[PDB]
């Protein structure tokens, strides 16, 4: 929250 | 309502 | 219990109504697309202001009164196309759906959001005379038959050195070509012209590089592109979605990280972390509908084709 | 076209 935020967007692998 | 992704489809992973 | 009045615009059409408070995005979405009979639904959403007036996307998955929807009566929303397909002929399978893109996308050509050379935009506005006008008919269309329409670009009339009279004999010989199509195959000739320009599907995003400056990121069908700040036509450089291993997001920063790890990172920043958070989303959306169109058809979509070339 | 609650 507030400012803060982290996200690993991990795309399918074969 | 249980419409739980944020478009129109379905997200899949 | 309907306390709340809403209206919804789509590309031509006017829906007002009222919603329960305790209306989802997606019950919403499901009562406007009822109305106007369109199945087609994964292409589209509803868009609105704002409280500061920024253009945003309901998210189905939240009720209504929890998003920044602004304190005004009616709530104001555009039912509008938010994704795009790769080939508008293999999967735009019904009338309602291409005519709702047709006049979206020419809305954006003839307000220069899409950027459309002026050939281009003779040749788009000659198939819309033919969904419009029908058949070029020369006891009926008289010189200055096209005078009233809004045809084409206003930079296109703006920068050149033809007058109104020599645009529409531009127009007019075009015209002309496509005696016998039918009006709903013009429009799908205008959406096969208008899918291969540089702007067409892209959502453009303000950012900046490491040393703080300038770009633009779009975000599109099949990936994402950095462009110049000054030019949002070439992309400086391309990130399809095979050669994206992952993004990584933190408060402002997005970080590109490719599949060859004999690559370098590219890092970028959103102006703020409302943004930041759209820029994943959109891309999640893509990333999905890319992965589905390649995917064979579902039966409802099986029979949509079938029901459409019975109608001919 | 135009539909209202009215």
């Amino acid at each position: 929250g507030g400012s803060s935020w982290e996200y690993i967007w991990t795309l399918p692998s074969g | 309502g249980s419409w739980k992704y944020p478009d129109a489809f379905e997200l899949s992973g | 219990p309907k306390t709340i009045s809403v209206r919804v615009t789509t590309m031509d059409a006017e829906l007002e109504f009222a919603i329960q408070p305790n209306t989802t995005g997606k019950q919403l979405f499901d009562q406007v697309v009822k109305t106007i009979g369109l199945r087609e639904v994964w292409f589209f959403g509803l868009q609105y202001q704002d409280t500061k007036g920024f253009s945003t996307w309901l998210k189905l998955n939240k009720k209504v009164t929890a998003q920044d929807v602004r304190k005004e009566s009616p709530l104001l929303f555009k039912f509008r196309a938010k994704f795009y397909p790769e080939d508008v002929s293999e999967e735009l399978i019904q009338d309602i759906t291409q005519r709702l893109f047709f006049l979206q996308v020419k809305e954006g050509i003839l307000n220069d959001d899409i950027y459309c050379p002026p050939e281009t935009a003779v040749l788009l506005a000659s198939y819309a005379v033919q969904s419009k006008y029908g058949d070029f008919n020369k006891e009926v269309h008289k010189s200055g038959y096209l005078a009233g329409d809004k045809l084409l670009p206003q930079r296109v009339l703006e920068q050149h050195k033809l007058n109104k009279d020599q645009w529409e004999e531009r127009i007019q010989v075009w015209h002309e070509e496509h005696r016998g199509m039918l009006r709903e195959d013009a429009v799908l000739e205008y959406l096969k012209i208008a899918q291969d320009l540089e702007m067409y599907g892209v959502n453009y995003f303000s950012i900046k590089n490491k040393k703080g400056s300038e770009l633009w990121l779009g975000v599109d069908a099949l990936g994402l592109n950095i462009y110049e700040q000054n030019d949002r036509l070439t992309p400086k450089i391309g990130f399809p979605w095979s050669e994206i291993r992952n993004i990584s997001f933190n408060d402002k920063k997005f970080v590109i990280k490719p599949i060859d790890k004999k690559a370098p990172d590219f890092v970028f920043y959103a102006p703020r972390l409302r943004i930041n958070k759209r820029i994943l989303a959109l891309c999640m959306g893509n990333h999905e509908l890319y992965m589905r169109r390649r995917k064979p058809d579902t039966i409802e979509v099986q029979q949509m084709k079938a029901q459409a070339r019975e109608e001919k | 076209a135009a539909a209202a609650a009215g």
